């Protein structure tokens, strides 16, 4: 029998990582080159289904009209099955068949090329300013996400120690200002416009997709964080891991065990093994490659029948990957209000375009830059322990 | 007791999504009825407020507000207001409300495609969910609400994996011009995730969206279960309160308050709540039918605050108590880079006259934070 | 061995005290008179960084000049006071501070800033604290934004309200706050209904117009949910509110009461401290966050003999003012950015055992529609005046959620 003991401390914690991205990946006219025949070919499928008055991309997977409904069909080797995605939508189905030849064309690409086309840490950068003394582009750690480009976490750099706060209030935490370009923006690849952050501690993954929190380009968006700390016992009662030595799955986040890092790694090993190509959206396993239609044309299917089996519980990843004994938690309370007054913005823009004077030319625009506020409101540092009996 | 805090890892089932808008539907049988309301209302701005664009309860300043009173007229007392934005707003609440119960007990019989006009795309997990049972309600205060999800749907909604990528996206239209602008007042639509079978409170537990922003929300599981008995004094079934249940739906605390209000309304005041159930013979309230019904609710009200009704002894708690914590991430859905070719499907496809002034069209996806929802179990010791 | 018990549900409680400040602390139609030498001195500053090939008070600028260092040459490091290209370096090596002298311009500090628009925000607040601190109560107070024209409307549930309602305090940093239903008076109105219809509804006017530029930059309204007899710390637990949207915010009363003294270190009445309480005027309940800014305000006074403008005063004590404390720049700077006192505070103030949190959710919404918008602003325009647009109005629903509680309670077993 176990039995639980909440304690709230009152002291000087931690300050956890802040992986700060836009959800634009690339600059459009960097990649336009790249991206050249997918644009032409999605534009030819918005005049031909739709009806507007108006690294190599393959022709085998086009948009069809299926029985006002159109998507497209991943059909395998033989082609005796055919996975088909329908869409009731027109800007629904180019988002998802745009997604689909750009993940398999950025797959093909060297990394070091990707990392040099995506934005840099001065250019996304315009303020940083952290318990009183101002912070650089040096502060941020590099971290490049298939789908974000270039992401900047402000902790977590080898060699430093952990920033620490021991004044609450939003004066006191985190307090950056974002550029977003909009001009450059994907017109296909990304919806909306602007940035995104997870919190997260400097030795956990952070899954920008999956836990991430959106951020609006024009206004300010202040995040107040409590830590929430859980313990629970791991052997005899819980049969809960730490650590990932009890099982027998390899890591290739190459950071802290947890079941979403357990189930996507073990979701990539059998990847690996089924067909030869591992997914783009997940990082590399060691001695492998990412997939794409040019090299692996038998794999838009492959993946299919993997996730089917995967939802269904056949691969055996749901059974061997355990829960994570501790875990950390940030409370976010989110609020918003608009940052430039109608006063202010007399001076704030052309100040905040001779900061930034080097990255751009123009006068900054109210719509491009974004602020934000990350910060504990309270000091109680709330830990949930669970102690036998 | 002991409590015991856990992690669940199963399959999460989705929760049901109320979709509301915020334009109440004038129906085209109370469209006479609502002309001269509207008439009024204009004829009462231009007496007081002076501006230029016979019913029971006049709106008439002394503060400004409507004089409520019995049915023998004994006990009169003013319901003032401090601003007029409120004191037309809720007198005309007070007459469209009457007004509303005076619609026929019958199911409609004009097919219209009321969904497709509000609801652009559907799709949750890479799959659409355009063609797919819900149950359509009409809110007095809000608009057309539409349930997905729901209990009777066979095909359940399940999570596989956390993250906006496999969870609902949802497209909806928020109206910019209302059709009754002294009443709706507010652009944009509101979202509700609730279980499976527990009704649609969208006054308790609704989220507001914001027109031309991608609104991603994402929903935290917290779950209580308690024992009952000796133990405790919850309930896992309606047998053991006295309160019949009015909703088509499972035990709840709010479910069985709701009821227990509703008893007192018809007892006292004779009719039955809008906004609440009624039986089967018990119908609405009505100012032509029951002479002074508003000075028994505003009553009935003071008498429930104060708990003199007993219904917060009464209802019990339900031994599962299970609530959804919302976080939204905001942000310009709209981009100046996609706004050629997206505002131009709409007005193919779901024919939307676009505005350079206000964006209207939101966007909004829902998803589970994390996969293992927080489970609270109490245990003997 | 103490036992924890959590109880989630809906129960009648009293309804949390919501505090109204606005984002500029005051009325720059009103004020403008008093900061007229340093707004102009101001523009110049921004002249000389922004175009410098397009009189001055220098007596404002020689209190803290914004000198700039330009480093990028190793072997000789040079700092150049702002006051054929004569343009100010903004490149990886240069960066600007802030001088700070102590006693006759020898014991000069400097408080380093990377970018221009973080450290001439930081010199202007330091200079406006400067004026701020010299004029009375009284008088600043009247130059702020007023609760007649700020809330335009108020509805709790059935029952009307107004500004007459809303306990007037002096917060040094956003101004004149309201607190809706604070208690200290009358008590506290009790809510037993979750939803919108049965909350609170406020109808607030931000002017935008009468914003301080240099100084008030965000363009929205600060709220607070707090008990009934507690101090609201804005700054810290504090939420913002869009203008021209209908912010709904469904509250969650999260408590958590602790066992006791021999089983915790939390006091119950505060009387145990040893360090004074300064918001003793106020007459509210005991805070950690009320000693935290008690102890620095203490430490303040002790070392330079003035006390900060953003904290209260006791009896008989004085502002940190130019003309009096010249080394109150560097006093208060050696004791903002100093972590050793921050944990000697720490360790004297003592936590409450019976503590309350509101986990609560924001969701706006646009308010004024197309159709609404003539209406409604012709009639809050015709109560106001006898100046409004979508940057002015404010809406705000607080309500409570289907559940309104969530107690954990310790128990000795
Ligand atoms: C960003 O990084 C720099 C160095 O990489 C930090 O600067 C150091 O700051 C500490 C103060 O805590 C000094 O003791 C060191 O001498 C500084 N070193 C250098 C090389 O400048 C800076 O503090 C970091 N920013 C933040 C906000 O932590
Ligand atoms: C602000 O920056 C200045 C210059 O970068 C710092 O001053 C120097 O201190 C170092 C080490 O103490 C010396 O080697 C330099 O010669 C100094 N230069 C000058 C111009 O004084 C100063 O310490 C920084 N202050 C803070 C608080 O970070
Ligand atoms: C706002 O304040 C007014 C008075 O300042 C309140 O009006 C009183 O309401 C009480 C109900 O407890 C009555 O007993 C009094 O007769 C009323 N006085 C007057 C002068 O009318 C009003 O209730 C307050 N409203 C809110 C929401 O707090
Ligand atoms: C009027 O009616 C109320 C309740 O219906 C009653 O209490 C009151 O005595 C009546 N007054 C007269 C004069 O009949
Ligand atoms: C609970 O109620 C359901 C129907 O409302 C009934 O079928 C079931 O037998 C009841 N269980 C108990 C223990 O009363
Ligand atoms: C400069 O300002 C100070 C106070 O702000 C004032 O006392 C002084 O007279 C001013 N200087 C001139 C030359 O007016
Ligand atoms: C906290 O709860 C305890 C338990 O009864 C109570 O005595 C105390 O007054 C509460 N605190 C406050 C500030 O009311
Ligand atoms: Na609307």
């Amino acid at each position: 029998t176990v039995s639980v003991s909440i304690k709230v401390h009152f002291r000087k914690l931690d300050f956890p990582a802040v992986t700060i991205c836009n959800i634009n990946p690339y600059k459009y006219s960097t990649v336009r080159h790249l991206l050249a025949d997918l644009e032409q070919e999605t534009r030819e499928a918005l005049k031909s289904l739709y009806g507007f008055p108006e690294p190599r991309f393959s022709h085998r997977i086009p948009l069809l009209i299926f029985d006002q409904v159109v998507g497209f069909q991943l059909c395998s080797n033989d082609t005796s099955d055919c996975a088909t995605y329908t869409f009731s939508s027109g800007i629904n189905a180019i988002q998802e068949w745009y997604k689909l030849h750009y993940m398999n064309i950025m797959a093909q690409v060297p990394l070091e090329k990707k990392i040099n086309m995506s934005y840099s840490a001065e250019e996304l950068l315009v303020t940083c300013f952290f318990d009183g003394v101002s912070c650089d582009a040096r502060n941020f750690t590099l971290f490049h996400h298939p789908m974000h480009g270039n992401c900047y976490t402000f902790n977590n750099r080898e060699n430093e120690t952990i920033l620490s706060t021991s004044m609450g209030g939003s004066e006191y935490g985190l307090q950056v200002i974002l550029y977003i370009n909009e001009e450059e923006y994907n017109p296909f690849l990304v919806s909306s416009t602007g940035a995104k952050v997870i919190i997260h501690r400097q030795d956990e993954y952070p899954f920008v997709e999956d836990v991430g929190t959106e951020i609006e380009t024009a206004m300010v968006t202040s995040i107040g964080m409590h830590l929430t700390e859980s313990f629970k016992l791991s052997e005899p009662y819980s049969q809960c891991t730490e650590d990932g030595s009890d099982v027998p799955i390899r890591n290739i986040y190459n950071a802290a065990y947890s079941l979403q890092i357990c189930l996507h790694s073990c979701f990539q090993t059998k990847m690996v093994e089924k067909c030869g190509c591992a997914q783009y959206s997940q990082p590399l396993p060691p001695a492998a490659n990412y997939c794409n239609y040019q090299q692996h044309p038998n794999w838009m299917y492959c993946y299919y029948q993997l996730h089917r089996a995967f939802v269904q519980e056949e691969l055996g990843c749901q059974s061997v990957c355990k829960e994570a004994c501790s875990f950390k938690e940030w409370t976010l309370t989110t609020s918003l209000a608009q940052w430039p007054s109608v006063v202010s913005e007399k001076w704030l823009l052309p100040v905040l375009t001779w900061d930034q004077g080097r990255q751009v030319n123009k006068k900054l625009n109210k719509t491009d830059l974004a602020k934000l506020l990350i910060f504990y409101k309270d000091l109680n540092q709330r830990s949930i322990m669970e102690s036998p009996a | 007791v002991s409590l015991n805090i856990n992690l669940n890892s199963d399959k999460l089932v989705f929760p049901a999504v109320t979709i509301c808008t915020l334009n109440p539907y004038r129906y085209p049988e109370i469209k006479e009825e609502l002309e001269e309301l509207d008439r009024i209302t204009e004829q009462t701005l231009f007496d007081l407020y002076k501006y230029s664009s016979t019913l029971p309860h006049p709106l008439q300043r002394l503060k400004i507000g409507f004089q409520l009173c019995n049915q023998n007229k004994s006990d009169c007392f003013y319901q003032t207001y401090s601003s007029g934005v409120d004191a037309v707003r809720e007198w005309y609440r007070f007459h469209y409300i009457n007004i509303l119960s005076r619609l026929p007990e019958t199911l409609p019989s004009l097919e219209e495609d009321t969904l497709g006009n509000f609801i652009f795309a559907c799709r949750f997990n890479q799959v659409s969910c355009n063609q797919a049972n819900y149950s359509h309600f009409h809110h007095p205060m809000y608009g057309n609400c539409y349930t997905f999800n729901d209990k009777n749907n066979s095909n359940l909604w399940m999570s596989s994996m956390p993250g906006i990528n496999n969870g609902l996206s949802l497209m909806l239209r928020a109206e910019q011009n209302d059709f009754i602008p002294l009443l709706s007042t507010v652009t944009g639509a509101r979202v509700m995730v609730h279980g499976q079978d527990e009704p649609a409170f969208m006054d308790d537990g609704g989220f507001n969206l914001r027109p031309g922003v991608e609104t991603s929300i994402s929903m935290r599981k917290e779950t209580l279960d308690r024992l009952g008995g000796d133990y405790g004094d919850c309930t896992k079934n309606g047998s053991d309160v006295p309160v019949e249940n009015l909703y088509p739906s499972k035990y709840t605390q709010q479910v069985c308050i709701h009821s227990c209000f509703q008893e007192s309304m018809i007892k006292e005041c004779g009719c039955a709540y809008i906004f609440y159930p009624r039986p089967q013979n018990v119908e609405y309230c009505d100012y032509r039918k029951h002479s002074s019904w508003g000075y028994c609710y505003y009553k009935l009200q003071v008498d429930f605050s104060s708990d003199h009704l007993g219904c917060f002894t009464k209802c019990r708690k339900p031994c599962s108590v299970t609530s959804y914590q919302l976080s939204a991430g905001y942000s310009r859905w709209p981009s100046v880079t996609s706004q050629e070719w997206v505002f131009q499907m709409l007005s193919r496809q779901n024919n939307y006259t676009v505005n350079n002034k206000r964006n209207g069209v939101a966007k909004v996806n829902i998803f589970f934070k994390e996969l293992n929802y927080k489970t609270n179990s109490e245990s003997p010791s | 061995e103490v036992s924890v018990s959590l109880s989630v549900g809906f129960k009648t409680m009293d309804f949390p005290a919501v505090t109204i400040c606005n984002a500029s602390p005051f009325k720059y139609s009103k004020i403008k008179h008093l900061l007229k030498d340093l707004d102009e001195l101001m523009e110049a500053v921004l002249e000389r960084i922004l175009a410098p090939e397009l009189n001055l008070n220098f007596s404002i600028w020689n209190h803290t000049p914004l000198v700039l260092i330009d480093e990028r040459n190793p072997h000789h490091p040079m700092v150049l006071d702002l006051f054929a290209s004569e343009k100010i370096c903004n490149a990886h090596g240069c960066k600007m501070a802030m001088r700070l002298c102590s006693l006759n311009r020898t014991q000069c500090t400097f408080r380093n800033f990377t970018s221009a628009t973080q450290a001439l925000t930081e010199w202007y607040i330091l200079q406006a604290t400067n004026i701020f601190a010299q004029v009375p109560q009284q008088e600043l107070v009247e130059m702020s934004y007023p609760g007649e024209q700020m809330i335009l409307a108020c509805l709790f549930g059935a029952e009307p309200c107004n500004y007459r309602n809303f306990t007037s305090i002096f917060y040094p940093h956003y101004g004149n706050c309201y607190i809706f239903n604070w208690g200290m008076t009358e008590k506290a109105l009790p809510s037993a209904n979750p939803g919108t219809e049965f909350g609170l509804k406020l109808i607030l006017d931000i002017g935008q117009e009468d914003y301080v530029p240099f100084l008030a930059s965000t363009a929205g309204v600060r709220l607070m949910l707090h008990e009934q007899r507690s101090y609201p710390f804005i700054r810290d637990e504090g939420i913002y509110a869009m203008s021209g949207t209908e912010t709904s915010i469904g509250v969650l009363v999260d408590k958590l009461q602790r066992m006791g003294e021999p089983y915790s270190p939390c006091t119950v009445n505060g009387s145990e401290v040893p360090v004074q309480n300064f918001y003793s005027d106020y007459n509210t309940t005991y805070s950690i966050q009320a000693c935290l800014r008690s102890c620095f305000q203490d430490h303040m006074i002790r070392n330079c003999n003035c006390g900060h403008y953003l904290y209260p005063l006791p009896r008989g004590e004085k502002y940190c003012n130019n003309r009096d404390f010249p080394d109150w720049a560097h006093c208060y700077s050696d004791l903002q950015m100093s972590v050793a006192q921050r944990e000697t505070c720490i360790g004297m103030c003592k936590e409450s055992c019976n503590d309350t949190q509101y986990k609560m959710t924001i969701s706006m919404a646009d308010w004024p529609s197309e159709a609404s918008e003539d209406w409604i602003f012709h009639v809050l325009s015709q109560e106001r005046d006898q100046t409004l647009s979508r940057k002015g109005i404010v809406k705000l629903n607080i309500y409570f959620q289907e559940f309104n509680y969530r107690t954990i309670e310790e128990s000795a077993a």
